[PDB]
């Protein structure tokens, strides 16, 4: 297996690793979410699909439950892993225990997802 | 020991499970549904081992969930038989087996009504009308005496309360409730249930 | 159960220990497993007591019957053949071992018996869940026509014996000597062990049990 | 336990060891195998002790009466059938092997081996648990026509060496030598015994 | 054992006895067959003692840890769930052990039965143990959701003590609980045959 | 085959007081008929405040007791304190249950003072099902100890007795009696009594001579 | 071991006045077959500690390999210290048991003799983890024979000396030789003491036969 | 076990020129009691008893065969049966099943005709008797029961605490025994009177 | 699995028993009686093994009508109760023995009414309310609950009622029909049958 | 199988019989169970056929490495412990006893016994199912220091016994001497057996 230390401190107490990856979501699409009183809505944009391509496929906007949605922005291909990755915990959240996922769990998880990824070898 | 049963028609599927939850010698709920609910148009019954059946059957239905969560489309009552096929096969030459015996109802948009037949040792087929439990001994040559591949859906559940009559006149077991759903076009519907 | 036998030059002596076990835990602290078969004949039985008991009664009785009619002094020889035979004919299911002694015109003799039906002839033997103890003392201390008091102390360390390193084994020990002048039976011969005493006196006020009911009739 | 009988010509010698066991614990460390059918017949017992002393038993009251019948002393043939009779009758009830050798007239010295119920002469045999380890031994040892003297040795050291192989044998070897004149009776004790290879 | 729960207008109910037996003798005649998960969280115990401690112990250091981390506490439904998988874990082990959940919850007054086997259940009414069978006859007759705490109380002690009376493996005394919307309140520990006999007259 | 398992006897009882415990055993070691060893006390001190009795498997019991003895300084190590009473009941239960698909074949009761000083008696099964209670019996005499203690410091079955607090005195004496009794009918049982008895002062040890047969 | 192959019977113990003894028979058993009369079953750990061994010999030996490079790793780093009587005592209990909790045991019986800071020691090991100290041990056919005999002298007399101790397991040997049928007149005897260990050549005890005229 | 089937526990009891005799009330198999008031002492004559404990159908069995046995003595002989003739009587009615027995293990209690002396014994399921100057104990709480006897039990009773003694040893070895209780029934036997007395014991 | 039961007042005998003939999983008969008429005022209701029951149920029947026609008068309840269980105690250890759980119901002219209960070990026990079956289990409680030694024949037949209603709620096999008669002064008179 | 080693001054003799057999049927009426571990070092095979070729294959291996590291010839005493080690790690899956003999020039000719993975030296040993029969012949049949003739008439004979005893044993009688000098191999047919009692 594949063991170097990719995310480390730097002199001036900085993570490059990580910052790196947040100059690859200012690159990315924008993307706007607002809470209101009865309903929820989310808004994503820079789209600029060629009308030579099926924009039914390249859609920001994904669900990861019947009562939870999410929108991304940044490497496209990175966040296919973690919306599936949160689809599945979705489900084992609905075995494990009885109830659907509150909608602060999905973030937690996905929030730890993205940090065990800063600070273990070889990603 | 548990029932269930199957009946398909033209452009329906009508199913009916037991409501009892039985251990040793007491009934201990009288309104225990041995349903499942896959997607908007599968319905999956099990029976069989006490802690093996709901384990069994949420895991499939979760991951049927899951399908319609990564896809944004419901598996077809084909591929979703099949795929709980696949699930108990692979556990059949292991150290822990699920003693399952299961039946799939579904409607697919193209292929039409389904229903299929499943053992614990995972064989798949495909019926117009199926049983599970003592109570199909009882209840299968009615079904083979008196259905139509066109029967309507006002005979259909007067064919299963012919057969559900059976089992309270010479089944040994106590079993006086009945979950009854149709699944069609529209999808699943809640009929009243038949209490003896 | 801790059962012996010695041969001395006067006569034999037989000793016995006095503990009857059922299950695991004591029954009986105070049980007779010498057992009367003629006046100058006796038996120490171990095994299923029931068994022990019916089959030296039975023998017992035989003998008499059988000095009744003979008019003589019965043999052990005798008594030794009539135990063989009814013990053989079922197979070892009267769990009875068996030490006979006695005097005949014939001198002293001592012989034991199994359940399944053999027998063997000899001066020293011991039987029972405590043997192997007795036995060590016999092989260790033996000597051919030993006086009757050194005889008296052997069997009785022989028995000891067993019932300190038995668990199957305890209580008094029992001697019967046997001699052409007359057979002496002691019991509670020696005592290694006794506690009479108690700490506490548990002792109940009438009326602390509680009545529902009750009757009388007089007599 | 370790039988052996052997024929010469003016009589037999059958041979014993002492132990009778109990598992592995011995009960009778001095244990006489070596029981009279008759007179001038003896037997030499192996397997159950009650099975084999109570064959032991009737044969001699069935050769008692059959001696008084015919008012002469049994032939060993005789007392041969009786033993192969009353093991053969309860094979299975009955576990016992018995040695049967002794003399009679018409015949003189004579061997017999009634193990499972058959009938064999032989110039010499073996019985036991022991008799295994010099099964060799007595094949190389044999010569035909040993003296009494000859014949006490030969039975003697086949006995020692399967006591001392055996752990269900064990104690003194005892000897009786049958003819014409009478009955011989001796014992071998463990300082008498033969020395060999013991390492 | 016996043991019993149900519910009615104000809230649900627990009692158990309190015998603990070695095939033909009694090991003891005060166990504790209730476990305090939390101030609204209750569960009983049947089976084998050690089986039913230690599982529903660890079922409370998991209530404990979910009540930390989202500091909200934990649903019944969930809690029962948790159980059930811990037993689905180990299947075919020979594990005995018969439980239920009590607890009060945004949905309401909650009962639930967990079995070694993984077995989950919901209902108005459960009973457990050697002395089931005697504790659903009396409560059947003399049930109804329109009952008063005393009632209540009466039904649960009569229950156990008709149980206990008849079966071998089940006496000692009735420890009863009350589940109330704030919370689960002790009612009694009162001994069995002594109830026989004022029951007797 | 093979059995890993061998019947050792001997009996523990344990009582608590207002400010007193007292562990109590038989000091014999037997397998089968024979007796092992004479002098075999089943009492162990752990703490100043707590004393353990095993009793059954003897190869289990010392194992367990120097599993115990290790687990109390890995405790006082990482804690920087002494494993209360309670803790040690709390964490004896964890260990024999690990064992729950191989269990040890033990009888354990724990004997010692609570946080307020207090008496505090803990009785285990093999697997580890446990509680506190004002006293318990565990063994091969367990079933011959038990009822004469629940007549005399439960006060069952008794009508106008007007329930005297348990006083060491009258304890010790108890445990004298039970014990007495046992080895009269209990052939396990005998040799000699060995009373270890845990107070604010710390562990005192006495012996009383029994049946040695 | 599931089936033990070559056995070895009881094993002697008693500790005496400055040291212990231990005997044991250089029998090794093949069922009831004695097939080996001539193999030592006792050694010598160090200076201060011996051990005699019954049950398999295969195993024995095993432990007389393994025990050996313990005592030769330890005399290599001569730091003052040395394994004691009890220490041996406490490894041989924690190998047995981690052997028997593993379902695959050691099939052994032991008697460990030692003399160390002037004090004697005999400690008992068992093939399932039973380890205890008396002042006489006897293994096997022993524990029914041999221990009965050497409780009831040491309870007349609880000290004794090298000579008394030594003429009480020759009388034992002598029980044991008679009643046992898995025993072998060819014995050895082990001492420990202030000078070390010794372990002296084939021995037999004195029998006596004249019990088998005594059935006329 | 076969005799834990139905369980009971039956005592005796010796004192000054006294004898008493007791046992539990309760009839159940296995899981569940049945009866509350069910009899295993049985009279054998007027101050002479007899107490069964075991299987219930044997213990029913062997008390009607000994009354059978019991009543042609009687009458054969001119006389009312002695507490010793009544043990051997016993002992071979239960040793003819030597190989089929009765599930039951007896106890005599009661004083001898004529001469007053008390006596006490108890017997295997087999037949061998055994005679005690203290007590006998019989049952699935045999264990329990020795426990309480070798405790309370002293030389010289009186009626009136031989009857407190007999009842607190039955009481709480029966509350440890789960297949014994319902209720404890005490025969106090004097040369003037029998007293018979059922305990207020625990019903669980 | 059948089921009987007895309750007995200060002068009257109530019993009850199911009519239910089963076959492995099948009722061969709804209306099968387990009643033996043995004298004017004795019942005799037998449970257990298919074969075994009638025969030994009618070999004693025939011997009451035997002593009833060789003496002119019949069996006492209790004379007739210890008749039954010599007989099948003689047979307990032989070759073939019974497997039978019977009830004995009468009515006395001195003694009163009586119901006795038999194992079948063949152990005879006199009581106040008894009940044979795995029915037994869960009706004995509500026996024990209600029951009072002074019961009039009105509440007798209501706490029967409330038994056999437990058995439709809770016991897991279908016993809808009941057999109840009573027996007194007059004798046995046949009750309306309680159905479900 | 009767498998014999016997020591002398100058070397060994190890010898062996040529049957093996399945039940009742024979498969093999001629094979060798002498295997050379190495030039000078032989064994003798007994016990299941597969365990014992496999143990001998690898002892073999070993040793033939041992050899090379250390640039001599092994010791027998070395060659022995390999055997035993295999035979004891693998008890309960492994059934062979095999008897390891050879020459060195440390200790010169020595005779090892490995049965049940235990490790004893020996003036000589037996092994197999046939060594039960001539135990007594061994015992009776010993003197020290015999010349390498009288050494193999000691097997021959001994072998011979057994094989006529028992039943699976049978075949020729297989021979090697091992010597400084080296090893020599004969083969000794059923005409030139030696003849003892037959009857
Ligand atoms: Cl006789
Ligand atoms: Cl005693
Ligand atoms: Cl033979
Ligand atoms: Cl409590
Ligand atoms: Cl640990
Ligand atoms: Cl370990
Ligand atoms: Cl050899
Ligand atoms: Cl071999
Ligand atoms: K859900
Ligand atoms: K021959
Ligand atoms: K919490």
């Amino acid at each position: 297996s594949y063991d170097r230390a990719i995310t480390v401190f730097s002199p001036d107490g900085h993570l490059f690793q990580v910052e790196y990856a947040q100059e690859a979501v200012k690159k990315g699409s924008t993307a706007v979410g607002v809470r209101g009183k009865d309903i929820v809505v989310l808004g994503v944009e820079k789209k600029s699909v060629a009308k030579l391509q099926d924009e039914r496929t390249v859609r920001k906007i994904c669900a990861l439950d019947d009562n939870v949605c999410m929108a991304f922005a940044g490497l496209t291909a990175d966040a296919r892993i973690v919306i599936n990755r949160a689809r599945v915990e979705c489900q084992s959240h609905r075995l494990t225990v009885e109830d659907p996922v509150t909608v602060e769990y999905i973030t937690r998880y996905i929030a730890s997802l993205k940090q065990r990824y800063t600070q273990s070898n070889g990603r | 020991m548990e029932y269930l049963i199957g009946i398909q028609g033209p452009d329906y599927v009508l199913v009916a499970s037991d409501r009892v939850a039985a251990s040793n010698i007491v009934q201990m709920k009288d309104d225990h549904d041995k349903m499942f609910k896959m997607s908007e148009k599968i319905l999956l019954l099990c029976v069989g081992e006490a802690g093996d059946t709901v384990q069994f059957a949420e895991y499939i239905q979760k991951n049927v969930q899951l399908y319609k969560m990564r896809n944004g489309y419901e598996l077809s009552p084909t591929a979703a038989a099949n795929f709980t096929r696949r699930n108990l096969a692979d556990c059949l030459r292991s150290r822990t087996p699920y003693h399952v015996n299961l039946l799939l109802a579904g409607y697919d948009e193209h292929e039409g009504p389904a229903l299929y037949y499943m053992d614990y040792l995972a064989a798949l087929a495909k019926a117009p009308f199926a049983a599970h439990g003592y109570g199909a001994f009882l209840t299968l040559s009615i079904l083979d005496r008196y259905y139509t591949p066109t029967i309507s859906r006002e005979r259909a559940v007067e064919l299963l309360r012919k057969c559900l009559e059976e089992l309270q006149k010479r089944f040994i077991l106590n079993l006086p409730t009945f979950s009854v759903r149709v699944i069609d076009k529209d999808g699943i519907h809640n009929l009243e249930n038949i209490a003896f | 159960t801790t059962i012996a036998g010695l041969v001395f030059r006067d006569g034999v002596i037989l000793g016995a220990d006095t503990r009857a076990t059922n299950d695991s835990v004591v029954a009986d602290k105070s049980c007779e497993k010498i057992h009367f078969i003629a006046p100058k004949i006796y038996c120490c039985g171990a095994g299923v007591a029931a068994d022990t008991e019916m089959t030296t009664r039975m023998a017992a009785s035989k003998m008499e019957l059988h000095a009744l009619s003979t008019g003589r002094e019965p043999r052990v020889a005798t008594v030794t053949r009539i135990l063989r035979q009814t013990l053989f004919r079922y197979q070892g299911h009267v769990g009875a071992s068996l030490v006979v002694g006695g005097v005949d015109l014939n001198g002293p003799q001592l012989y034991e018996v199994h359940p399944h039906g053999s027998y063997s002839r000899l001066p020293f033997t011991a039987l029972g869940s405590g043997q192997g103890a007795a036995v060590a003392l016999l092989e260790d201390r033996f000597q051919p026509n030993m006086t009757l008091e050194a005889a008296q102390e052997l069997l009785v360390e022989a028995i000891t014996a067993g019932i300190l390193s038995d668990l199957g084994s305890g209580g008094n020990v029992d001697a019967c000597v046997i001699t052409a002048g007359g057979a002496k039976l002691q019991r509670a011969l020696s005592t290694p062990t006794e506690p009479v005493q108690r700490a506490g006196r548990y002792r109940f006020a009438p009326g602390t049990t509680p009545v529902l009911t009750r009757e009388v009739r007089p007599l | 336990t370790t039988i052996m009988a052997v024929e010469f010509d003016g009589g037999v010698v059958v041979g014993s060891d002492s132990r009778v066991s109990a598992g592995t614990a011995v009960v009778n460390r001095v244990f006489d195998k070596l029981s009279p059918l008759h007179q001038r017949i003896f037997c030499a017992l192996s397997g159950s002790a009650a099975d084999a002393q109570a064959i032991a038993d009737m044969a001699a009251y069935q050769l008692e009466l059959h001696g008084l019948e015919l008012e002469e002393p049994p032939l060993v043939l005789a007392a041969a059938n009786v033993v192969k009779n009353i093991s053969y009758k309860y094979r299975e009830d009955l576990l016992a092997h018995l040695i049967v050798a002794g003399w009679d007239q018409r015949e003189g010295g004579q061997v017999y081996g009634t193990m499972g119920g058959m009938l064999i002469r032989q110039p010499f045999t073996i019985g036991g648990s022991g008799s295994s380890y010099i099964y060799g031994y007595v094949d190389a040892a044999y010569k035909p026509g040993m003296t009494p003297e000859e014949c006490r040795r030969f039975t003697t050291n086949a006995i020692t060496l399967a006591m001392n192989r055996d752990g269900s044998s064990g104690g003194v070897i005892y000897l009786v030598t049958i003819t014409a004149a009478g009955v011989d009776h001796r014992v071998i004790l463990g300082d008498e015994l033969p020395k060999f290879y013991d390492e | 054992t016996t043991t019993l729960a149900f519910k009615f207008q104000h809230g649900v109910i627990v009692a158990v006895d309190s015998r603990a037996t070695a095939g033909s003798y009694i090991s003891s005649l005060r166990m504790n067959k209730v476990i305090e998960i939390n101030p609204y969280l209750l569960g009983t115990m049947s089976g084998c003692a050690a089986d039913c401690q230690y599982w529903e112990r660890l079922l409370a250091k998991e209530c404990r840890l979910y009540y930390l981390r989202n500091g909200e506490r934990i649903s019944v439904s969930a809690a029962s769930k948790l159980l059930s998988n811990m037993m689905l874990q180990y299947r075919g082990m020979g594990l005995s052990m018969g439980s239920m959940i009590c607890g009060w919850d945004k949905k309401g007054p909650g009962l639930y039965y967990v079995d070694d086997n993984g077995t989950r259940l919901s209902g108005q009414m459960f009973s457990t143990g050697s002395g089931n069978t005697y504790a659903y006859g009396v409560m059947d007759s003399g049930y109804r959701q329109d009952l008063s705490p005393e009632e209540a109380y009466d039904l649960g002690r009569r229950a156990i003590a008709y149980a206990t009376h008849r079966d071998n493996y089940s006496g000692g005394v009735v420890n009863m609980y009350h589940m109330k919307e704030d919370g689960w309140v002790k009612v009694e520990s009162s001994d069995v045959s002594d109830l026989l006999y004022k029951y007797g007259e | 085959r093979f059995s890993p398992y061998a019947f050792n006897g001997g009996t523990v009882l344990a009582i608590a007081g207002e400010d007193f415990s007292i562990v109590a055993s038989d000091t014999r070691l037997s397998e089968g008929f024979s007796i092992h060893t004479r002098d075999s006390p089943k009492c162990y001190k752990l703490t100043d405040k707590t004393v353990i009795g095993c009793s059954g498997f003897h190869g289990d019991c010392l194992t367990l007791t120097k599993i115990i003895e290790a687990r109390l300084k890995m405790y006082k190590h990482s804690n920087n304190k002494a494993m209360t009473t309670g803790a040690i009941a709390a964490m004896l239960s964890t260990i024999l249950y690990s064992r729950r698909f191989f269990p040890y074949y033990v009888y354990n009761i724990i004997g010692g003072l609570d946080e307020e000083g207090k008496g505090a008696v803990y009785s285990f099964d093999p697997v580890g099902s446990y509680q506190r209670d004002s006293f318990k019996a565990g063994g091969s005499a367990s079933a011959m100890l038990q009822p004469l203690l629940d007549n005399q410091v439960g006060f069952k079955n008794m009508q106008n007795v007007e329930h005297v607090p348990l006083t060491l005195d009258r304890a010790m004496r108890l445990v004298k009696d039970v014990f007495i009794s046992a080895a009269e009918r209990d052939v396990y049982t005998g040799d000699a009594l060995r009373i270890c008895i845990v107070t604010k002062e710390g562990i005192r040890e006495e012996t009383v001579p029994l049946r040695k047969d | 071991t599931q089936n033990p192959m070559v056995t070895g019977t009881s094993v002697l113990g008693v500790k005496f006045d400055g040291g212990v003894v231990i005997a044991a028979d250089m029998l090794g058993s093949y069922g009831s077959l004695a097939r080996f009369r001539n193999i030592s079953r006792i050694m010598r750990v160090n200076d201060s500690t011996m051990l005699g061994a019954s049950g398999d010999y295969a195993d024995f030996q095993y432990l007389k390999q393994v025990l050996g490079q313990m005592v030769i790793d330890e005399e290599l780093l001569g730091d003052g210290h040395s394994y004691s009587p009890r220490a041996i005592h406490s490894w041989l209990t924690r190998a047995m048991y981690s052997r028997r909790s593993k379902m695959n045991p050691l099939w052994n019986t032991m008697v460990i003799g030692g003399y160390a800071d002037g004090e004697s020691f005999l400690g008992y090991v068992d093939m399932l983890g039973v380890a205890y100290e008396a002042p006489s041990l006897a293994t096997g056919y022993g524990a029914y024979l041999a221990q009965p005999l050497l409780r009831e002298v040491l309870e007349k007399q609880p000290v004794l000396s090298q000579t008394e101790a030594r003429e009480l397991v020759e009388r034992c040997m002598r029980v044991l030789y008679y009643r046992d049928a898995r025993s072998y007149n060819r014995f050895q005897i082990a001492t420990v003491t202030e000078k070390g260990v010794e372990i002296e050549g084939p021995l037999s005890a004195q029998t006596n036969w004249d019990i088998a005229h005594m059935i006329s | 076990s076969i005799m834990s089937y139905n369980g009971g526990a039956v005592m005796a009891m010796k004192g000054k020129n006294c004898v008493a005799i007791a046992a539990d009330r309760r009839f159940g198999i296995q899981a569940q009691m049945v009866t509350t008031d069910f009899q295993k002492i049985f009279p054998m004559g007027d101050r002479l008893y007899i107490g069964l404990a075991g299987l219930a159908t044997d213990v029913q069995t062997v008390a009607q065969r000994l009354k059978f046995r019991l009543n042609l003595y009687e009458l054969k002989e001119g006389r009312q049966i002695k507490p010793y003739t009544l043990m051997s009587m016993v002992a071979n009615l239960l040793y003819e099943k030597r190989f089929g027995p009765y599930y039951t293990e007896p106890v005599i209690a009661g004083l001898d005709p004529k001469t007053f002396k008390p006596f006490i014994c108890s017997l295997d399921l087999i037949g061998c008797p055994m005679v005690t100057d203290d007590f006998v104990v019989s049952g699935t709480c045999s264990e329990q029961m020795y426990g309480m006897c070798e405790s309370l039990w002293e030389p010289n009773m009186d009626p009136e605490h031989l009857f407190e003694t007999i009842s607190q040893a039955m009481l709480n070895a029966v509350d440890r025994d789960a297949v014994s209780g319902m209720g404890v029934i005490v025969h106090v036997i004097e040369k003037d009177k029998i007293t018979t007395r059922t305990l207020k014991a625990r019903m669980d």
